[PDB]
């Protein structure tokens, strides 16, 4: 089989959106921070035996330019909501991203996955239980990831694909 | 009189042309003095050799990171950051020189030259000068940009100083 999905990575500045994407696409990590304006990637993967093209839109963390960001959300089929486990503000910001997606897509049932990134760092400020409870209250999956160690990177993106696949075929 | 500074712009090290700026010391004196001193290098650091790392056609040419050389850094002559001085002047069209920042009161050394009116930045970025001569050089720099700001060749301030 062959399918294609438009995935959009959102979340506050510095949480690891690009580092997660580059680990999935190019299988490497660097400490250097290159702030994003906008980047797009294409990768062919096999998930549960089903081949797919992933189109990944790596967005900037900033939330201005609503006209452009609304279009990101209209076009995207599934969204990674990324926060960093050592950035409490980035976790507090998550509900804004979800509210914007529901508003733009006029729906309470949009494929999304909550991603707690930088799990390798010993400077945690957001409890796993807090994030688990929030994802549960949203009815969406939660995954902790590290772009540095690659922990959970494939699972985060593959889980979002499974959420989209479910949505499309239901 | 308002001071004037110049940038000699280079493309992969080859001279492109000169851009000169009027700095509005009369209305934004603290911000103009920072840019002036960074252009002459008289504090022991400044713009010479640094890159226009983000050029987006239809919007602006941004540069000034001489500390990290990757678009995240820079510092002022007053310390790492200084306050927004005032918002008297607005982003009224091509040639406006204005401070880049990461939110309120985070001015350092990064700056941008507008290539169009960018009025949505009014009241958030401090306008402190304008291109005097060389808008055609700024238009050339703009052609090296792209949608996400990455440039097709490396655009640098090969030389700079006060006229
Ligand atoms: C939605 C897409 N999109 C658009 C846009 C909107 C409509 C239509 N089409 C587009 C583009 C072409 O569609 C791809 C923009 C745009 C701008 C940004 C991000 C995405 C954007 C963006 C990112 S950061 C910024 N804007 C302000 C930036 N600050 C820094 O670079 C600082 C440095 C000075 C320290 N850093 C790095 C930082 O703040 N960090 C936050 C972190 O802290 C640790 C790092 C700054 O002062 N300027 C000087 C003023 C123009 C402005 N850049 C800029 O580039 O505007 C681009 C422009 C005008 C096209 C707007
Ligand atoms: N230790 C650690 N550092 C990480 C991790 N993910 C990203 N980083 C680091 O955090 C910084 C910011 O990462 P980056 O992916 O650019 O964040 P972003 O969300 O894309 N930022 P922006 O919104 O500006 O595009 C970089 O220095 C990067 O190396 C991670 O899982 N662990
Ligand atoms: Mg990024």
């Amino acid at each position: 089989s062959m399918t294609e999905y438009k995935l959009v990575v959102v979340g506050a500045v510095g949480v690891g959106k690009s580092a997660l994407t580059i680990q999935l696409i190019q299988n490497h990590f660097v400490d250097e921070y290159d702030p994003t304006i906008e980047d797009s990637y294409r990768k062919q993967v096999v998930i549960d035996g089903e081949t797919s093209l992933l189109d990944i839109l790596d967005t900037a963390g900033q939330e201005e330019y609503s006209a452009m960001r609304d279009q990101y959300m209209r076009t995207g089929e599934g969204f990674l909501l990324v926060f960093a486990i050592n950035n409490t503000k980035s976790f507090e910001d998550i509900h804004h991203y979800r509210e914007q997606i529901k508003r733009v897509k006029d729906s309470e049932d949009v494929p999304m996955v909550l991603v707690g990134n930088k799990s390798d760092l010993p400077s945690r400020t957001v409890d796993t239980k807090q994030a688990q409870d929030l994802a549960r209250s949203y009815g969406i999956p939660f995954i902790e990831t590290s772009a540095k160690t690659r922990q959970g990177v494939d699972d985060a993106f593959y889980t979002l694909v499974r959420e989209i696949r479910k949505h499309k075929e239901k | 009189v308002n001071p004037t500074v110049f940038f000699d712009i280079a493309v992969d090290g080859e001279p492109l042309g000169r851009v000169s700026f009027e700095l509005f010391a009369d209305k934004v004196p603290k911000t103009a003095e920072n840019f002036r001193a960074l252009s002459t290098g008289e504090k022991g650091f400044g713009y010479k050799g640094s890159c226009f790392h983000r050029i987006i056609p239809g919007f602006m040419c941004q540069g000034g990171d001489f500390t990290r050389h990757n678009g995240t850094g820079g510092k002022s002559i007053y310390g790492e950051k200084f306050e927004d001085e005032n918002f008297i002047l607005k982003h009224t069209g091509p040639g406006i020189l204005s401070m880049a920042n990461a939110g309120p009161n985070t001015n350092g050394s990064q700056f941008f030259i507008c290539t169009a009116k960018t009025e949505w930045l009014d009241g958030k970025h401090v306008v402190f000068g304008k291109v005097k001569e060389g808008m055609n050089i700024v238009e050339a720099m703009e052609r090296f940009g792209s949608r996400n700001g990455k440039t097709s060749k490396k655009i640098t301030i090969a030389d700079c100083g006060q006229l």
